[PDB]
Parts: structure tokens; sequence; C-alpha cells
């Protein structure tokens, strides 16, 4: 099978650089044009760069956003390619994609914030009142992601997690699970929150008020 | 830059149902490449050269086109089929994509499942109030949220948020946030939102005093 293995990604502020890494195995990386690709909700799927293989004189085009701001290069005794980004604008923000084979093969992705506002923990606030609704709200952290689960996963139907809305520089979100009434109080509904970028792990127990 | 234009953006189809989504780009391409997306995941190759289904790509798909304008159509939909298709031209430099087709499954109308909360007691300690409210649940998509606080109606400082398309059961979820300080929340007693969505011609009513 074939893996493209995305690095280097997160938050940096504006003029500051970022260096991509994508670590490619399962086919033969030497015959191979790869491409970075970068996915935002504004502009959706945007190529960022192509570099072509050794036989095509590893040509490079840029997207004419990047021009003179990014490089990209690959190493083929380390199946690798890489994006080099200088100069970063908060617009370059985005998931950035490892793409190999002409597009055939995509990575997991990166995602690569460019922004003033600094690293925050979420506040995470219990969200209480033959079905009952509890939730949780993630308030004031920076930066994306946020994951949400419910008793660890275990309470896994009746869960919508909306997603994150910014405003004031930082991100706000709210999950919520139903369960059988008559199972609460009674038996305990936890909510959990991890924001890897701030090293938070949080559980909050959903009490009566 | 060639420019492509997806139509439709956004539609709705029952399984067993014919889907044709259309790509149409602003100067004439040799081929046109197709690409499949759902939340959370990479892109995955789907149609490529304009009519050469991807490997564990269903024959239910083809690709078709010439020129400035090309189709991607599904003869006979299946609910795993529910996701954004992006058109893509690599006829020169940019490379360009499509803006998206998002193709989401057509059921039966749904009331939202209302949910107001207050401030929790840790909040309020920090100065801070949210009440949230959860519309959960509804079909079709559009819903409006009212907040109205000792009865009258609330603008500003609300935070609105809505999920996709629900993998289980298809419906569609909203959370509606208004943030006070602490001195302000204090400072009234009833705390009402209400849905408005097609299902009734009266609104949801949900609402909590301090």
């Amino acid at each position: 099978e074939v893996k493209l293995e995305e690095s280097g990604g997160g938050l940096v502020q504006p003029g500051g650089s970022m260096k991509l890494s994508c670590a490619a195995s399962g086919f033969t990386f030497s015959d191979a044009w790869m491409d970075w690709v970068r996915q935002s909700p504004e502009k959706g799927l945007e190529w960022v760069a192509e570099i072509r293989s050794k036989v095509n004189n590893h040509a490079i085009h840029y997207a004419e956003s990047v021009k003179g701001r990014f490089t990209v290069s690959r190493d083929d005794s380390k199946s690798s390619v890489y994006l080099q980004m200088n100069s970063l604008r908060a617009e370059d923000t985005g998931i950035y994609y490892c793409s190999g084979w002409s597009f055939l093969y995509w990575g997991q992705g990166t995602l690569v914030t460019v922004s003033a506002a600094k690293t925050t923990p979420p506040s995470v606030y219990p969200l209480a009142p033959s079905m009952v609704t509890l939730g949780c709200l993630v308030k004031g952290y920076f930066p994306e992601p946020v994951t949400v689960t419910w008793n660890s996963g275990s309470l896994s139907s009746g869960v919508h997690t909306f997603p994150a809305v910014l405003q004031s520089d930082l991100y706000t979100l709210s999950s919520s699970v139903t369960v059988p009434s008559s199972t609460w109080p009674s038996e305990t509904v936890t909510c959990n929150v991890a924001h890897p970028a701030s090293s938070t792990k949080v559980d909050k127990k959903i009490v009566p008020r | 830059q060639v420019v492509l234009t997806q139509s439709p953006g956004i539609m709705s189809a029952s399984p067993g149902e014919k889907v044709t989504i259309t790509c149409s780009a602003s100067s004439s391409v040799s081929y046109m490449y197709w690409f499949q997306q759902k939340p959370g995941t990479s892109p995955k190759l789907w149609i490529y050269s304009t009519s050469n289904l991807a490997s564990g790509v269903p024959a239910r798909f083809r690709g078709s086109g010439s020129g400035t304008s090309y189709s991607l159509t599904i003869s006979r939909m299946e609910a795993e089929d529910a996701a954004t298709y992006y058109c893509q031209q690599r006829s020169g430099y940019p490379r360009t994509f499509g803006g998206g087709t998002k193709l989401e499954i057509k059921r039966a109308d749904a009331a939202p499942t209302v949910s107001i909360f207050p401030p929790s007691s840790e909040q309020l300690t920090s100065g801070g109030a949210s009440v949230v409210c959860f519309l959960n649940n509804f079909y079709p998509k559009d819903i409006n949220v009212k907040w109205k606080i000792d009865g009258s109606e609330r603008q500003n400082g609300v935070l609105n948020s809505w999920t996709d398309q629900d993998s289980k059961d298809s419906t569609y979820s909203m959370s509606s946030t208004l943030t006070l300080t602490k001195d302000e929340y204090e400072r009234h007693n009833s705390y009402t939102c209400e849905a408005t969505h097609k299902t009734s011609t009266s609104p949801i009513v949900k609402s909590f005093n301090r």
C-alpha cells in the first residue's frame, strides 16, 4: 500500500516560515511527479506546487499566489518531498496535502495556521438543563483542532459536535449528547476534550444545577 | 488560469436516482479529472482522463465531456455516494479545481429538537455568561433561530454553527450561543430561543428563567 506521511504543520505568525515534509512509500518515488495541494473553506482545493521526476529534470511549477515565497524540493534517496513556506500570510492557512503520482495518492493532510493569535487552551463548560440532551461548551481556544468525545467514546450515538467558529481571535465549539432521562444524573455523563496544540486533555462531568 | 464552474453547487438525491453533475471550463481543456471527498478525509481520485474510473470506483459512475463541458453521472445513486465531488483540469499551469458539487441524501422532513442551557456556575465565576441553544436533528437544512431576553429580541453576540448532514439519520443540526457578561446576564430574568423551520407554521420555543 501507499503511504504519504506529512509533517511540519502547525501555528506560525504572519511573515514566519514553515517547512512541510512528506515521506512516501509503496510506489517507485523516482518515477513520480509529486504535488502539494491546500484546502480552506474560502478557496476550496488549490494546487500549490508540482515537482516532476528526475527524467523530467525535476521541473517545478508554482501557483502564482505562492511564487517567490514557497519552495518545493524532493530527495529521491529519502523518497521524500518538501515544501518550504516563507513570508507566510493569513490566507496561506489551510490543510496542506502531499499528493503523489499526479494526484493518484493523497496524504492525510497537515494543518497550517498562520495567525498573530497565540496558542490558548479551551475553557470547557458543562451544559445541563424520556430523552435528555446535555452538552459541553468548548470556549476560547486557539488554534484548531479540538476533539470531543463523550464517556471516552462509549457514548457514540446521540452526539453532535458543531464546527468551531472563530470570534475575537479565539475558536468556540459546542457538542451535544442525548441519553435516556432515566439514566441522568444517576449515571455519569462526561465530555472529553483534547486540544493537542496546548497539550490540553480534560474530562468534564455534566452535573445537575 | 482556467476557471472550473461546477453545477449544481449542492443537491440531494434518493438512492436509486440518477445524478448528473457538470463542470464548465472558462477555456477548453484536453481532459477533466474528478475527485471525491467526504468530511474529515482527503480527496480521492475518482475519474481520470475524462472517463476512466479510478481503482475501487463502482460502475454506477461515468465521466464524459469534451472542450469546455464535462460531466460526472451516477446511473443509480447509493447512499455511500453522498460526498463532495471536485473537477480538476491539468491542461496547463496552474492546475485548477472546480468549487465542488455537494451531493446530499434526501429524507423525510423532521422537526428540530430544541434544548436551551443556562450558563454554568463555573463560567459565571469567570465573569462570562453563555446561553446555548441546540436545534438538533431536523430536515431540511434551512432554519432560523431567534433569541429573546425578557421577551425582547436580542441581536448581537450570537455565535451560530451548523453541522453537515448526519451520516446516521441524514438530518441537520444547529448550535446557537448567546454570550453576555455575568453582569448583563444577571440583569435579566428570562432567556428564550425560538426555532423557525418549515415543519411548523409556529416557532418551537424553549426558555429558562434565572
